[PDB]
RNA sequence: GCUAGUUGGUGGGGUAAUGGCCCACCAAGGCGACGACGGGUAGCCGGUCUGAGAGGAUGGCCGGCCACAGGGGCACUGAG
RNA sequence: GAGGAAGAAGCCCUUCGGGGUGUAAACUCCUGAACCCGGGACGAAACCCCCGACGAGGGGACUGACGGUACCGGGGUAAUAGCGCCGGCCAACUCCGUGCCAGCAGCCGCGGUAAUACGGAGGGCGCGAGCGUUACCCGGAUUCACUGGGCGUAAAGGGCGUGUAGGCGGCCUGGGGCGUCCCAUGUGAAAGACCACGGCUCAACCGUGGGGGAGCGUGGGAUACGCUCAGGCUAGACGG
RNA sequence: CCGAGGGUAGGGCCCGUGACUGGGGCGAAGUCGUAACAAGGUAGCUGUACCGGAAGGUGCGGCUGGAU
């Protein structure tokens, strides 16, 4: 189904921080504050130099460990992403951010992508007041997340939208905690995301 | 002799490529609409009506770049590449869809049309279509 | 409607039949050249007016026999005896083909 | 050539070779052991290389390389091969598949099991 | 100043009595990625060294490389004995389709969206020399009315 | 004789009709000779059945045969509405 | 190089109907290097896979047409 | 799932100081696939009967294999991971064992006592309910080159003439309009491909609509070029 | 009368196989010589003819992809 091993080795691996822990991420404790070299028994030998085969395979795994997405979900969508009028990186990346599970962690009912797949899996997710219970779904503009009316008194996700009554949501995104629901808006442009990933590379690698 | 039009443009090229002021080229009433054609595309600077031991020829003003400096102090081209589309031994015909864009629209293509000889674009404009003359850049 | 084709009578030895040659040019699917190629027909001819050399119109009919499904319409020219000359060298030319 | 030489003439197009025909056309075929020996190779290497003659469903008759180390096959051991030739081995164009039919799989192996028919320890 | 890409490294050697005595040989390019590039060969008896040569080589031979929304003004076919490059503008979504040498020339000029294709001989030298004239051969829509009316 | 009658079309579970006019000997998921309306028996849709009025007069006119599903979604539809 | 019902004509038989489809007689024609004849292989198409395109390969399932119903031949009934 | 040690034990390597597996584990908190209880489908409204006139148009009833299935509500446990590869191409390296043996291999090639290439181990890379292998097709192969190749020495000019079919052909004027081009119209079924919308919680899948589309028939138009007919010219060719 | 099929006789083409016999490709070693690459120790190559264990030799003519 998706990775679930260690996942601070793939932060050391790529040599960047993937926020893909939540809370331990920003902590001083961060395995990317004290080892920041690669896992294994030669982490620490010097490196040598990247071929292109290298380096685009790096940036796109970059890129696909960051959703947690599968390879071959991630290539469907590239696909489509290239079929699509439009820059082909711009679609792909508006095209991943519309995944429902990364729209219910950017509103803040989550602190990790993978706490927002269990969310959405375990039936936790309105959209629309219709129940969804798929990660995969698309969200188009106009659409509302919310919690489920009967999960509003739940712990984890009244810590959640506690310790998100400061921080703001980007552009694309809209939130009401008191009223415990989401909105998208628009596609999120290329801008607002502050993504370490050069789109440009992961297109060159699929074009091999 | 098999091709006059693909003659007159080897003519052309030749007399080009050594920076020749005019050439001359034995006259037909095709080669002057393909000649006026060039002309006012800006290709060549004219093209006059002579005679040459008494038999007509078409004189050809050539026209180049301004002197550079260096190791080849050549002008450059301002016919860089001029090429026969149909021949003889195989002809080429394009309906209006299927008129090429010649250089990204820097170059031309002649078209003999049922309404004259006419540039690509000129074809275009008219919705026209025929024989593929010749491609300039 | 009914085929119209034109050609050159090449063969008038049987009865009340004309063997007329039908030439159509195309041009080569890949390769782009028009080419020219060439069919052979018999015609029915009831009242034997046209002869060798007259250059003709045929039209597709109703099965006169076996092999002739056309009929001579009208006649377009006559003394073209250079096309049946043509035909004639080419099928001669054969006899020094075999082995 | 000339437009009218290809109207006249045309491209010839390549026609491939099999370089397995006792398959015939199949991925895989049986066979029964008629000969097990081992043989030796061209230069530069030097080894006795398992071999075995086998007798297909087919109808051909033809050699196979048995891959890995230590084999239980011998006279009437039914096996099945398929295709790829030994580079270092003369006549050789055929592979027995370990862990089928009377074929073992390779005892003690530990990596890559899918390849020489060993189960997960 | 510019980026520096080292595209080929190679060892060549010649014979005396007593053995073969080697040479390095380093093709580097040259560019800071807004319109100038530039191709450098360089020899010496020690990598370094010969890395040092090329790109100084690189920075005294430039060409200044029409761009026009990260693509090319035109297609262009550009042979450089036995070896042909030819080049195509693209969408600006596109990206640079490539072999490595043409890749790196035309990355370190501002290239962002191009298909290319090498055919006949592959040598990455040539190609190499065979990008830089093809760049050279670049011209607008401006240059050629300034040069026709 | 000609019939008016009912393709399926659709997937498990999903039927979607089309009305069509056809002989009689074809198979059921045929060819047919020209199509008239659509059906959704699920009604999943605002608009779950179309038919082409003046086509299956006309068709009707020259002696097709509807059966007793297709007959039934032409007067739902008035066609025999006079 | 091939062809002797072979190619054409006249009359007839047969068919829902044209026709050497079949028969009798008369003429000597018909086809072929634009590849006849012979040998090998093969159900054909809408489409499918691949490919920048041009092209190449392919015709499982689904829709259309054809052929066959143990191997051959034949007719009856019938609108078929 | 979240938190969780300057970081336990085991295992591997070490320059003997330590390094790695690794927040990984353990450990605490949270959620709740499987399971349990209850409810419960759509797909089926016609033919049929009554009135109206066995018409049009109104009224009523029967009919579920799938199936107690999908689904819905209420309870509920921390709950399968494997396969290939790690010399270059090509992403990912160390130790031990062996010693041209055993073996690997798609090509180049590895192995003959210090093997990143064989076997095992630790570690790593790529995918993941899959991962590899064999067979066949297209691609890469511009390596049958129409797009898009060549023939002095790399493979490739016939030993040389003459010439049949065929292919190609100078300047000017008019007619035809066969090629060629344009316009309208018929055909180019459905499904598939594309675009938009829509139904299954998404997707696959499906529905609706729209647009394309080579070629072919028909009607009309153009005549620059090719063809064809006719009349001229002398720069090609031939003759004196 | 035609007629599936069966029978008889003579041909054409193709496939498998055969005592024996001819060459070909290959080989981390054998026997005989040393023809070619240097003017390769008789310049080489070449068509043809004859000859010799073998590479090859010689005659007649040709080429330089040899020299002077
Ligand atoms: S704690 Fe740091 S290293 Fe670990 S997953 Fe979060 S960002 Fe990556
Ligand atoms: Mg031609
Ligand atoms: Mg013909
Ligand atoms: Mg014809
Ligand atoms: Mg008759
Ligand atoms: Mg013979
Ligand atoms: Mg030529
Ligand atoms: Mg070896
Ligand atoms: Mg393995
Ligand atoms: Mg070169
Ligand atoms: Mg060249
Ligand atoms: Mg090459
Ligand atoms: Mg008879
Ligand atoms: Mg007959
Ligand atoms: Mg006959
Ligand atoms: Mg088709
Ligand atoms: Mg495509
Ligand atoms: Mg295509
Ligand atoms: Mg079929
Ligand atoms: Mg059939
Ligand atoms: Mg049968
Ligand atoms: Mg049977
Ligand atoms: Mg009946
Ligand atoms: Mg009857
Ligand atoms: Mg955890
Ligand atoms: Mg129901
Ligand atoms: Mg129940
Ligand atoms: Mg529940
Ligand atoms: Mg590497
Ligand atoms: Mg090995
Ligand atoms: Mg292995
Ligand atoms: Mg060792
Ligand atoms: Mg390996
Ligand atoms: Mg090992
Ligand atoms: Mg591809
Ligand atoms: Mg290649
Ligand atoms: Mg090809
Ligand atoms: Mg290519
Ligand atoms: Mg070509
Ligand atoms: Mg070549
Ligand atoms: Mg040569
Ligand atoms: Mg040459
Ligand atoms: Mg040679
Ligand atoms: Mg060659
Ligand atoms: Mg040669
Ligand atoms: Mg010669
Ligand atoms: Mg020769
Ligand atoms: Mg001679
Ligand atoms: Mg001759
Ligand atoms: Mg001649
Ligand atoms: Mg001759
Ligand atoms: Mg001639
Ligand atoms: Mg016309
Ligand atoms: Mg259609
Ligand atoms: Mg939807
Ligand atoms: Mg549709
Ligand atoms: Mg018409
Ligand atoms: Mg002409
Ligand atoms: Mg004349
Ligand atoms: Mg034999
Ligand atoms: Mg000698
Ligand atoms: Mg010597
Ligand atoms: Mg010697
Ligand atoms: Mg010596
Ligand atoms: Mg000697
Ligand atoms: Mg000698
Ligand atoms: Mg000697
Ligand atoms: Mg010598
Ligand atoms: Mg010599
Ligand atoms: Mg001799
Ligand atoms: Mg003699
Ligand atoms: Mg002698």
């Amino acid at each position: 189904g998706r990775y679930i091993g260690p996942v601070c080795r793939l932060c050391r691996r790529e040599g960047v921080k993937l926020y893909l822990k939540g809370e331990r991420c920003y902590s001083p404790k961060c395995a990317m504050e004290r080892r920041p070299y690669p896992p294994g028994q030669h982490g620490q030998k010097r490196a040598r130099r990247p071929s292109d085969y290298a380096v685009r395979l790096r940036e796109k795994q970059k890129l696909r460990r960051i959703y947690g997405i599968s390879e071959r979900q991630f290539r469907n969508l590239f696909e489509e992403a290239s079929k699509k009028k439009g820059v082909t990186g711009s679609v792909f990346l508006g095209l991943l951010e519309s995944r429902l599970d990364n729209v219910v962690y950017r509103l803040g009912f989550a602190v990790s992508r993978r706490q927002a797949r269990q969310l959405v899996r375990h039936g936790h997710i309105t959209v629309n007041g219709r129940r969804v219970d798929l990660p995969s779904y698309r969200v188009r503009p106009g659409d509302e997340i919310a919690v489920a009316e009967k999960s509003r008194n739940l712990e984890l996700i009244r810590q959640n939208l506690e310790a998100m009554k400061g921080r703001k949501v980007g552009p694309w995104l809209s939130l009401d905690v008191e009223g415990m629901k989401g909105k998208f808006l628009r596609l999120p442009d290329r801008e607002d995301l502050a993504l370490p990933v050069n789109e440009q590379l992961v297109i060159e690698f699929y074009s091999r | 002799l098999t091709d006059p039009i693909a003659d007159m443009l080897t003519r052309i090229r030749n007399a080009t490529r050594v920076y020749k002021e005019s050439t001359d080229v034995p006259a037909s009433r095709f080669k002057e609409e393909i000649l006026r054609i060039l002309a006012r595309e800006g290709f060549i600077k004219g093209y006059e009506r002579v005679d040459v031991d008494g038999k007509p020829y078409l004189r050809v003003y050539l026209k180049y770049g301004p002197r550079r400096q260096g190791p080849d102090p050549r002008p450059e081209q301002v016919i860089h590449h001029i090429r026969r589309i149909s021949k003889p031994g195989r002809r080429v015909y394009v309906g209006v869809k299927e008129i090429p864009r010649v250089r990204r629209g820097l170059g031309i293509a002649i078209l003999s049309t049922s309404k004259g000889v006419l540039t690509d674009r000129e074809a275009r404009k008219l919705g026209v279509g025929g024989e593929l003359i010749c491609e300039v850049w | 409607p009914k085929k119209v084709l034109t050609g050159v009578v090449v063969s008038d030895k049987m009865q009340k039949t004309v063997t007329v040659l039908v030439e159509r040019q195309f041009p080569h699917p890949l390769y782009g050249k028009v080419i020219k190629r060439s069919k052979k027909y018999l015609a029915h001819d009831p009242e034997e007016k046209y002869k060798l050399g007259d250059v003709v119109e045929i039209i597709e009919s109703r099965p006169i026999s076996k092999r002739k499904r056309f009929r001579v319409l009208r006649l377009v020219e006559s003394g073209r005896m250079d096309l049946v000359e043509k035909y004639l060298i080419r099928r001669q030319n054969y006899e020094s083909l075999s082995k | 050539p000339t437009i009218n030489q290809l109207v006249r003439k045309g491209r010839e197009k390549v026609r491939k070779k099999s370089k397995v025909p006792a398959l015939k056309g199949a991925p895989f075929r049986r066979g029964v052991c008629t000969v097990v020996r081992t043989v030796t190779p061209k230069k530069p290497n030097s080894a006795l290389r398992k071999v075995a003659k086998v007798r297909l469903t087919s109808g051909y008759e033809v050699t196979a390389y048995i891959p890995g180390e230590g084999h239980n096959l011998q006279e009437h051991s039914v096996v099945l091969i398929r295709g790829g030739r030994v580079k270092d081995l003369p006549g050789v164009r055929y592979h027995i598949v370990r862990g089928v039919y009377d074929a073992a799989g390779v005892k003690d192996r530990k990596k890559s099991r899918s390849k020489y028919g060993t189960k997960k320890p | 100043d510019f980026e520096e890409k080292m595209i080929l490294i190679r060892r060549t050697a010649r014979m005396q009595a007593g053995g073969r005595r080697f040479r390095f040989g380093a093709l580097v390019v040259v560019g800071d990625r807004q319109g100038r590039v530039g191709l450098g060969f360089g020899k010496a008896p020690e990598v370094p060294l010969a890395v040092q040569k090329a790109g100084y080589y690189a920075r005294r031979n430039m060409v200044e490389v029409p761009l026009q929304n990260g693509t090319i003004p035109h297609e262009i076919e550009v042979e450089f004995g036995a070896s042909k490059i030819v080049l195509k503008p693209a969408a600006p979504g596109t990206g640079v389709i490539a072999g490595a040498v043409p890749r790196a020339i035309l990355e370190l000029a501002g290239v962002t969206d191009i298909l290319t294709k090498e055919l006949g001989s592959r040598n990455p030298i040539n190609i190499a020399y065979a990008t830089m004239e093809a760049l050279r051969q670049l011209r607008t829509k401006a240059d050629v009315e300034r040069l026709r009316k | 004789m000609v019939k008016i009658r009912l393709a399926r079309f659709g997937s498990k579970h999903n039927p979607h009709y089309r009305i069509v006019v056809t002989d009689a000997r074809r198979k059921r998921d045929g060819k047919y000779i020209e199509k008239i309306g659509y059906y959704d028996p699920r009604k999943t849709t605002p608009d779950w059945l179309k038919v082409d009025v003046e086509r299956a007069r006309y068709w009707l006119s020259v002696g097709a045969q509807p059966t007793d599903t297709a007959r039934r979604l032409l007067r739902q539809a008035g066609v025999f509405r006079q």
